[PDB]
């Protein structure tokens, strides 16, 4: 995973009307959002450096397969005047 | 019905629910149990955040499901 695959990559899900809703990654789901709300530099954000850096190594395969739908589940994206990629919590799990 | 709850460490408690409970409804029940306000928690379940008005069985959330508590920021 390179921060270029997280940031440009569409969106492969259809619209949230014809998906029946899965538990299988909430505990996943539930990390991602307390380490951008709590552990990063600023709360309720992190850059895709700060994300990549802490769960790049943590993910197992089928983790991976979904990591980025869970961080566009979780977050918008956003891009800095200075060109930093921040992914920033929606305020349904802020 | 009986329901499990992932806390914020992450161990699991178990809650006595019925379908036509509020998610403010459980709220208070984890409350009593943990001891935190209902205006500081947010259950998501099944890639959701889970909505207080809302009933347990608008989710399907059924026997033995488990919600993930998780600790308002702002």
């Amino acid at each position: 995973m390179l921060p270029e695959r997280l940031e440009s990559e569409s969106g492969h899900l259809r619209e949230a009307s014809a998906l029946l809703p899965t538990t299988e990654h909430d505990d996943l789901l539930v990390e991602m959002r307390n380490f951008i709300a709590f552990q990063a530099h600023t709360d309720g954000q992190a850059s895709t450096r700060e994300i990549l850096q802490e769960f790049e190594s943590k993910l197992s395969a089928s983790q991976s397969c979904v990591f980025r739908e869970l961080l566009r589940n979780l977050c918008t994206f956003h891009r800095t005047s200075g060109g930093e990629g921040i992914w920033k919590l929606k305020p349904e799990y802020c | 019905m009986q329901i499990f709850v992932k806390t914020l460490t992450g161990k699991t408690i178990t809650l006595e629910v019925e379908p036509s409970d509020t998610i403010e409804n459980v709220k208070a029940k984890i409350q009593d149990k943990e001891g935190i306000p209902p205006d500081q928690q947010r259950l998501i379940f099944a890639g959701r955040q889970l909505e207080d008005g809302r009933t347990l069985s608008d989710y399907n959330i059924q026997k033995e499901s488990t919600l993930h508590l998780v600790l308002r920021l702002r």
